[PDB]
């Protein structure tokens, strides 16, 4: 994978260039953001298992079909696979938000998932409609005043917004 | 590429684990030693054009058969000459990746795997490169975490070449 | 060199199956159970379908089932021994590319499929590099190969099929026969019939 | 679906066998279970709605704190009195498909793979199902192999929520 | 895996329904048919090595090109090869006759056989014919009159003959 | 070693799972079973000697060259047709055994695994024996679920030698 | 036992490499915070029977239930609300051996794996648990880095619980 | 394919060599045989006709019931005859190939490798192909080194059916 | 394996206890060495390739037998070999002084070691010279006053020492 540092330098290399003077400025500022890029990972983590469950719980209340007889979440099996699938997506935005890179998101978690879906009948449209649920939890977790040092984290919740909508996307 | 964040995503990928306080204490290692390292890159990199030369003309006082033996792996014409300025650039500038990443992941990618092929296929000698990552250790200027942070990616590829 | 890099792909074997033991449930053939010799013919058996998806009298190893039988050696060293064998180097490695032969080992071996083209670009080199029994080695001493299987367990293919489904994914004796249309042509195959 | 007729094809086809004289009397011993099995089923689904009505109520009665505690896992509102209804439906219906296929499969498929996940994530106690489970063992009112094997589904799912 | 029983729970699962009486009532008709599908299933087994010689036999006699030189069951092993898969699609159907289900011969043996045979050359046409007359042996081995408990089998013969149907159609 | 109750052991073991109604029902099935198997080997082994004997003929009478011919592996003299006679008594015992244990396991541990080496190391017909088979299956004289399992496993053995 | 120490090593170990600049960042991360973690240890410890006996009555509280209802797994008895007070003082235990350590590894090795197993066994209700881990996270005082720290290991186990 | 050249570049391929003297020797081996072979070959192809003719009379003299009795795998009839001299001429034919080849590699792709299923499958004996393989050793007229090399292989494949 | 912290721990949980304040204290006193204790490991590792070939010559000039036709170090694959395993001790003892805790050392380097070495052949003792050398090229290392912040690293040195002589008791 690449982190955000990786990322830059894998450009320079492939130019045979040194970081410019810019570039170096850009990575300094990234580094400033360094405390709020921690406290959203921190954020979300802790309340992953919330996140999960209350973005399930509102899927399945929003689209009944999912969980009646027949449905692709109904059985506890599906269902759990289901409640696993959120899990490890939001684990992976997790991981990218943190390297501040989407490749580890997109390497091992969305790379042939669209395919698996496709393959098992997997609704991929719901998917997505379950990643936009945590996602809206997940930014207001991030966002909430209380018991931080205040600042503002516009920039990184926006990145963390596109994290979520890039596996919305790959599975929709 | 070896550096702390990817290492901590990897470590908790590896164990299907959500990131912890152990992985953000390495985020915020990284975050300790990264101004040090932006600020090593660029001292290296505006100085690049005198290590270089500088990192050569050790070599040649070094080996002085480079510049006067004869053969595509030697220094005697100015083909062979630009070729190890060349070389000494990559080590430089592949360094300053080093310091940009926060670890030897660069020099892992771009120069360490298959350098022993190379040098070996080619009739080069590590000791000429050790030289030149010796002269560039004593003469970067850098302090502090920068100088310390600098010297251990230049030790990594010396000890990688003996 | 350093194995080429390359990115994994959505898999059942990646995530967790919540499994629980049906007629779909790979049968464990494992030593640990101290077998009989009847229970252990259909160890060897188990082997010797999982790596050749059969053996005529021609392909047995009489003498290796000798040594599995007497514990000279684990079921994982017997697996590297039909992998080392005549039948399957003349099988599966000459009759393939090398991308196809990788395809074959990580399938009998890891028992799972292959990522991409990219995995099996990035094998195929090893033989020519590491030498045939580099190759093996590296996939038996995985630590997919021994996570899953260890050092007593017949390996097998996994988490092929999915609950309260009729079908699962394509058994790999079914879906990677022991050659393709490259040596097909060369033999000369299809046949006009009629 | 775990049942003696798949398992003794399991069994045959991992050894690459024809099926013997072994499997033959698996499928006797299918045979000589069905008609009470299908009797059972017949019994159970004639009576599912007052095993599973009485099944709620035992509940509730047994854990009066489901229907007074406010919270999405609890049974306080109308909507949780209807999930939980549902729920119990599951296990019965599920507990006649066993009794159909001679094994069980059905519950293993369907209900208990994934079951102490669902449980965790949705907060709801296992003890609520085995209750329930208990009052359709007492009441289904079953004889013999009938009751048996009946009793030995309800038993299996008893032991897998605890 | 699914067999007699074990299909109709699968339907009337995705129904969230229980089984109704007529399906049950259909089950115990299967239940009394249960001896006959023992007696067919022991009774090809027992003639399962001269179903598939002669059915071999009698394909070579017909198609003569396929055992001469350069043919695809020439020489030793591909003639072995050639015999053996005889002999599994004759154990897989003999497994379909037992569950009284048509999924364990499809998913093992027939789904995706095709393909196996266009890779490897093997013409699919000729073993199409070879099945076809194990069918026709297995048939008159199945419906034998002497040494049994007299009775009706033909309910039974009919689905055999269908698994072997199933099985030339899948192989070419 | 092939049994219904043993097969059930290693299904259940297999899976790590308690044994379920599928395995009781297997259990119930080799208890339907038992008694007549029982019963035809106590047949088998009291007309054992009528049996052996006349199987010998039958091979001598269908294949006259083993009784013409001079060599070790024919029966042309007394020591090749006690070897003969002994044979054939292997295949009848070890029958018996099968209807005793409810399954081809004595046929699977004491005779089929390495009756190909042996046969081919030591000239010996595979069809002799089918022959003798074949008296044995037409003359045992049993009936019934007796005759069906006892005959199943006769041609579990012909079928292995052809 | 996760720690930012030995997963650097262990991570090391795994590529047969020497520790790098990317190891020592690591434990940069780790010296910046085990101080807090220290201090944040110390404060819990101190107020440890508060905390467990406000935990403990939280729950209660709660869940009445606990204490009225008869049973091994329920606190109505003296050895009950003991088992109870003990267990929630193991939470918290266990806790500031994760701020000492500066990893879940404490939490991982000594309770959180099988915890789901001994819940399910001994029909002991997560939620209780959970109540508990609120009750300290909002009881125990700390602010700043300890605060974030400490509260990171009841997350984990709050998470681990749901 | 076992063959000198074959299998020298088969072993330094698995080993990822470039080919060494040990290659040349087995090269050079090769070649001292090579003429012997051809010779052979040639002798063989010449009096194919002969051979199989007085092999498959051989066998009939050796073992007149197979021309006397009704059956498929027999040459009671004209059908039988052809297909006898037929399988001869097979294995006169892969021998010749085995001398042009210089190994067992012909008899091992094209004969061997299923010959033990072939013959169980149709009753066929394997002592009658041994005997015309006798014949075909003690009628092939040949000398030194190319008797040596062809008997080699009728020797191997009497071996394998033995 | 542990560290200083995690050692501290399992002790403390062994007997159901917190921490004491004593306990605590000695850990705040391992965290204020933590930066000699990095800089210990940093210039060892800087001077591996150094220690380990400078150690090796110093060792075979001493013990000419080793490297004399038929000593054990005879051979380039030997030689090769003994270069090895004088590297993989250094990798482990500096492993030790970066966890500050002997248990990696004990459990992945030294498990097994000596048993290897008698079954071998490898002469015990003389792999135990070859680490004393190393250590003393180490510590000199370490302790070296140029470039760096001054301070007393007597502490650290002197656990770094134990480590070199627990490896050098452990192969003999
Ligand atoms: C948006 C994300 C919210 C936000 C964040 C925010 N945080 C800080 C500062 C700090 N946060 C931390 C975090 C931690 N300390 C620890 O010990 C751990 C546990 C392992 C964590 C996660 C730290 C160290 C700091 C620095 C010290 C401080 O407390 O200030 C800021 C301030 C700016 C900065 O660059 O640090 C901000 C803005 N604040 C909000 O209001 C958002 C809701
Ligand atoms: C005994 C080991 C020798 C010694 C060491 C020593 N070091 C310090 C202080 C520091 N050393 C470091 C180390 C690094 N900074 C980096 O960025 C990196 C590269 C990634 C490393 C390895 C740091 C950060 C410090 C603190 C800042 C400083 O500039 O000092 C001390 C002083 C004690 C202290 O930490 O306050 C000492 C004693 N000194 C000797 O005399 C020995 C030869
Ligand atoms: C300089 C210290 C001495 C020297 C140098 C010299 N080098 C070459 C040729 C090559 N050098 C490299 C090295 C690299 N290529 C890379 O991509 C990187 C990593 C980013 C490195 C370090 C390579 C690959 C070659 C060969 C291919 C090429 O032409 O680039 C030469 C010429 C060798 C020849 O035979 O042509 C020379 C002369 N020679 C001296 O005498 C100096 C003391
Ligand atoms: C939940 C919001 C939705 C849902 C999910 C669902 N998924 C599956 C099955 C699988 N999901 C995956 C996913 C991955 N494999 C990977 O490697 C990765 C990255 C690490 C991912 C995300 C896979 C491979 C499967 C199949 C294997 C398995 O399920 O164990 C199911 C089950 C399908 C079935 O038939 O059992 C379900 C239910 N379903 C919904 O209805 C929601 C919209
Ligand atoms: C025949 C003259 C005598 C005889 C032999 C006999 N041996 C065994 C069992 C084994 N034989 C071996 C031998 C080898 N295995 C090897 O790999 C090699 C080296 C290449 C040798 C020499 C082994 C290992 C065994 C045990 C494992 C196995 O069963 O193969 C038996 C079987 C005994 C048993 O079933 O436990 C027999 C019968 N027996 C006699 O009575 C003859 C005097
Ligand atoms: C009844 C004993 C108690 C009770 C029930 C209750 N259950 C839920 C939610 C769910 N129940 C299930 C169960 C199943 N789904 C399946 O597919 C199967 C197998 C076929 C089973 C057994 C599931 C998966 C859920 C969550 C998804 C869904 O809502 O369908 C709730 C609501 C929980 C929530 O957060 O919405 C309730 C209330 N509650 C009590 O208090 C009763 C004592
Ligand atoms: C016989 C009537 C015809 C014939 C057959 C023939 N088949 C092969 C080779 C293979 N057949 C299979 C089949 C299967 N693999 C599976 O997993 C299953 C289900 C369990 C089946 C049915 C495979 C995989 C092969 C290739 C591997 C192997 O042979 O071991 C051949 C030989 C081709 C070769 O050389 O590989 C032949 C001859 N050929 C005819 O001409 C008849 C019409
Ligand atoms: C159908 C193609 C042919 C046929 C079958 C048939 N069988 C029965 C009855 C029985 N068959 C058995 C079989 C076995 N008993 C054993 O112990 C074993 C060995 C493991 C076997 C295979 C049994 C137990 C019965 C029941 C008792 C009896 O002896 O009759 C019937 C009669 C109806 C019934 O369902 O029982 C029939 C019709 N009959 C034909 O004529 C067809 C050629
Ligand atoms: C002659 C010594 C005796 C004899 C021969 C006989 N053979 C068959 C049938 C077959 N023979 C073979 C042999 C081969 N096929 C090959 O491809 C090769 C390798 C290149 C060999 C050696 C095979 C496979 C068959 C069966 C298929 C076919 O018919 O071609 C028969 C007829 C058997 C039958 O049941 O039709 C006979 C008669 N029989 C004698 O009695 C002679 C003493
Ligand atoms: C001669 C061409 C040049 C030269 C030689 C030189 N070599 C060494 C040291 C060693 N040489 C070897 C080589 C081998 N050892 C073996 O066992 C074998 C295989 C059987 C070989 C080829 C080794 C292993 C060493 C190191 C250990 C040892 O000294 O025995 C030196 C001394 C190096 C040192 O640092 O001590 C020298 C001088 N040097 C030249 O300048 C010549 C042009
Ligand atoms: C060098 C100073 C001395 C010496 C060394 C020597 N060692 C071996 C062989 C092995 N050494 C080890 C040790 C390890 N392997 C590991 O992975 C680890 C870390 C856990 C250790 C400590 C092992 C296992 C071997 C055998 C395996 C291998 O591939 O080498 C040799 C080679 C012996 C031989 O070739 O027979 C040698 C020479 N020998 C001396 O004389 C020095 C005193």
């Amino acid at each position: 994978m690449f982190d955000v540092f990786t990322r830059v330098v894998s450009q320079a290399d492939a130019r045979g260039e040194y970081l410019s003077g810019s570039q170096l400025d850009a990575l300094s500022a990234t580094v400033a953001e360094g405390n709020k890029r921690i406290d959203s990972v921190n954020r979300i983590t802790g309340n992953a298992s919330a996140i999960v469950s209350n973005a399930a719980r509102a899927l399945f209340a929003e689209q009944p079909q999912l969980i009646q007889p027949g449905g692709n979440a109904y059985t506890s099996r599906r269902m759990a696979a289901c409640l696993r699938d959120m899990e490890i997506i939001l684990r992976y935005v997790t991981y990218a938000t943190f390297t501040g890179d989407a490749s580890v998101l997109e390497d091992r978690c969305l790379n042939g998932l669209r395919e698996t879906y496709v393959a098992l009948g997997v609704p991929g449209a719901s998917v997505a409609a379950g990643v936009q649920k945590m996602k809206e939890a997940a930014l207001d977790i991030v966002n909430d005043p209380n018991g931080i040092t205040r600042g503002d984290c516009s920039a990184i919740v926006a990145e963390i917004a596109g994290y979520f909508d890039r596996a919305a996307a790959a599975v929709a | 590429m070896k550096t702390p964040l990817t290492e901590a995503v990897s470590t908790a990928d590896s164990q299907g684990r959500f990131l912890s306080s152990t992985e953000l204490q390495i985020a915020f290692g990284r975050l300790r030693q990264a101004n040090a390292g932006l600020q090593a890159a660029k001292a290296l990199t505006d100085n690049a054009q005198s290590l270089v030369n500088g990192a050569a003309q050790a070599v040649y006082n070094k080996f002085p058969y480079t510049t006067q033996t004869q053969g595509n792996n030697f220094a005697a014409d100015q083909r062979g000459k630009d070729k190890c300025a060349r070389d000494i650039g990559y080590y430089l500038r592949i360094v300053t990746y080093c310091l940009v990443a926060g670890g030897t992941g660069p020099l892992d990618e771009y120069l360490i795997a298959g350098i022993d092929e190379i040098n070996r296929t080619f009739d080069l000698s590590p000791s000429w490169y050790v030289e030149a990552l010796k002269y560039i250790k004593a003469n970067h200027g850098l302090s502090g975490d920068a100088r310390d942070e600098a010297n251990s990616y230049l030790d990594y590829a010396i000890n990688a070449l003996s | 060199l350093p194995l080429l890099n390359y990115a994994p792909k959505s898999q059942n074997v990646r995530v967790e199956g919540y499994e629980i033991g049906s007629e779909e449930k790979p049968v464990v053939f494992t030593t640990e159970n101290i077998l009989s010799s009847s229970d252990m013919d259909n160890l060897i058996e188990a082997a010797y379908r999982q790596i050749f998806f059969h053996a005529f009298k021609w392909d047995r190893e009489k003498v290796l089932e000798s040594q599995l039988r007497n514990g000279q050696i684990t079921v994982r060293d017997f697996v590297r021994g039909l992998l080392l064998s005549n039948t399957f180097r003349n099988s599966f490695y000459e009759k393939n590319s090398n991308y196809r032969f990788v395809e074959h080992c990580v399938q009998k071996i890891l028992g799972r499929d292959v990522y991409s083209e990219r995995e099996k670009i990035a094998w195929s080199i090893v033989v020519a590099t590491k030498g045939y029994q580099g190759l093996i080695d590296d996939l038996l001493n995985s630590d997919e190969y021994l996570n899953n299987f260890g050092y007593d367990t017949v390996p097998y293919q996994r988490r092929r099929n999915l609950p309260g489904r009729e079908a699962g994914e394509l058994p790999f004796n079914i879906k990677s026969p022991r050659y393709d249309a490259y040596h097909r042509r060369q033999l000369g195959f299809p046949q006009i019939v009629w």
